[PDB]
């Protein structure tokens, strides 16, 4: 399933500096955030990017879309829970 | 209406001021966390401080029923001349 | 007024370049910016509304204006001693 | 383990006190300073490191109930009952 | 670069309310924050990567007389008013 | 020679007088502007910054006497003398 | 130093400036009131300065008292 | 040995007490300007810098017997009292 | 409704409700210092204090008194209802 | 050995920035550090590995777990000198 | 190695107001923005860079006695009190 | 040739954080300057000599002393200007 990286294009373009909570309310740990501030130190939506496909890879094939559009709830983030949805409901 | 406040967010919130924006946000499901966050992290800077509060707030209110709830509560908030300026805004806009 | 912002300013009390520059038309929300991340600093409150007067309003004709605003509402009294600095 | 907490505890709390608590527990000033200077403009992340470094000199071993006393102390019953709640 | 003598006097000019120049000018808020961690500490930076990436997006647009329209729009002249003058005697 | 004594006149005035005599001296706001976004919490950087933007703007040559006579001209004499002591 | 000890018990725009970032606080719009008053009458002869300025008001009484302080 | 204790002490007593309190004691006002100037809107901050300036620029030696003179060398017995009271709790 | 309850409220009443929750002097002075002009922001932030040391019992009750001994108690109520 | 680097692996995962304290509480230069820091500018992780191969192939023999913990603690580093001590306490049952 | 001890009293001690011992320290200002460049969120590392790059331009001269005149001379007394314990008690 | 590089030094040793402006002005493009910005991301006094160089090379046989100067006056720089003509006067003389 593709989708992801369709819906994966919306998260890198709508959270910018609280991207944290997504990589703490998703599966990944404050020793890979810091690794991911370190590796991008000046952009932001490459460590964004990152951290989502750091937690695909954990993830592997349980998480395929709602437990994207679910894990952006209750990191609150409903808007791009919202526009995640409406990519997957088009195409 | 079903407008999409995402490219309004930078007008409203210039037109609103910083005591008015907290104390809706505080009454519309915002805590004292994320206030203070705001508050500390752009210390010296109101006008990205309005843009702060108001993108968190419509971030966690999500996308259908935000512009129709901002204007029930300005409303209830007795302050409609504002939103009175943001229909026309909007209207103008679009 | 090119580069006359600080030395102006140091005539008129923030009572008075508040009640010009509103007058001119900046946004009551551009004054509470300023009050806010200025607050227990009049010094810097009183340049940065000016400054953005200068901004709003332009560079052309800039001084003819200060002159009718300080002295229309019974305020010559003190409006001369500006022009001997200019 | 209250290593899933941390990131929590920041985000239901301010930072001010959060600073407190953490010099009152034995951390210097130079700790507060580097941590304030590592993210500036950006204090959840330094809530969260504040946090890490008062745990990380406080220790695994029973690092839940001390913390639940040192909060009920200074007065943050509400944050000391909530953090079972979540 | 005659965009670039016009653009060192906006870059020169504006300092903290870059934010109003970059959102009127369609950058979005995302871009905004790439721009802030690119340039922790930098104004005049910032100001640049603003304009460059409004530039970028209008490409053949992007000229002169619709940036200094767009000026004009964002409440501030002065800026506009100088590009135009060193549009005149450049 | 004003170059290695800039410091130390630094951190003799407030940073409301290094701004007002910078601006008397006709720096941009633009300069202030970014100092103050690129040195947040760090009065004395933001102090030694200003003195040194002034000082580029000048010039070595009749360095000491622009500063005596700007300070001199707003009634600050205290400070003033201090510099002359120290330098 | 000095000006907190000349606190003792006691351009208009400098003044209008310090009692609008200060209003809620008597005392420290006082002492910097004070401080720039001193300052501008100039470093030198600043008892003599004070002394006058105190003979002028018909405030003998804080002289009196000032003259304690100082020794 | 007070290194440990700056923030209590600060927290207890007021900024406009602890501002005075320095400005007796050998400071600057090249600093105290410089931390009224930072620390904007908050006055936690700026009384533990104000504390720390002092205990800084007068060394380890000598620190709570200098404290408690120059609280007794005004009118501030009460505040002696209670500085007393926690420290013999404390130890 | 904290910045009706201090525009309602005296300046008097709200520190003698302030006080009726043990509210430290310094903690306070470091809330009216750190908001100038800005009372109502610094009532709010006061109340919240004093909401979060009285904890989650005893605050109606404690509300509800400190009301009774201002003689004030119908004039109280009727914010306590409209939030609640 | 498995005694020693089921240690490692909770030090290349406990510990961020602060990767530079305990290489010096850990009897590593300060040139050493620099060299560290301008060899791996992509890997925090393999910036931390590094940093604790210096001090596990200096003192060989003497590079003890227990050593690690107690120069853990001593760079305060309690809680992850713990998260050590949890492994080697039930890798010590078998 | 005596000197390596006296910068992890002082490198954990003070904190952001190394600008001032550090000028005192005989360190120029294009140093100082090459360290605040070089370390941007490292001001523990910056403070033990501003140490090692006087040190380095003492040589000889970069001795435990004028660290603490120094530290001394620049309103900075615990420190200097802190780093003579350690050094009284070794 | 080497009285070309001593004036290198002085503008090297004098502006740090602000190589932006004198390159903007000594005529680098923005693309050159993100290259040096990405380059040396902690070595501020390489990214002034890699502007000054890329400089030098472009102007070839326009690159002088007094032009230098010339240039860092335009942009706002008149301390390091001060600077850059006394080394220059000193070298006519001992040579």
């Amino acid at each position: 399933e593709e989708d992801l990286c369709a819906a994966f294009n919306v998260i890198c373009d709508n959270v910018g500096k609280d991207w944290r909570r997504l990589a703490r309310q998703l599966k990944v740990s404050d020793t890979k955030i810091d690794s991911i501030e370190d590796r991008y130190p000046r952009n932001l939506t490459e460590r964004v990017r990152e951290s989502l496909r750091i937690w695909k890879n954990t993830e592997k094939e349980n998480a395929t879309v709602a437990h994207l559009v679910g894990a952006l709830r209750s990191c609150q983030m409903n808007l791009v829970a919202d526009l995640v949805q409406e990519v997957q409901q088009a195409r | 209406s079903d407008v999409d406040l995402s490219k309004y967010i930078t007008t409203i919130a210039g037109v609103m001021t910083l005591s008015q924006v907290k104390g809706f946000v505080r009454k519309n499901g915002v805590n004292e966390a994320k206030i203070d966050e705001i508050k500390n992290d752009n210390v010296q800077d109101t006008a990205e401080q309005k843009v702060q509060l108001l993108r968190n707030w419509h971030q966690l209110h999500g996308k259908k029923e935000a512009y129709d709830t901002l204007i029930k509560d300005l409303k209830k908030a007795n302050l409609c001349t504002l939103a009175e300026k943001i229909q026309t805004i909007i209207l103008k806009d679009i």
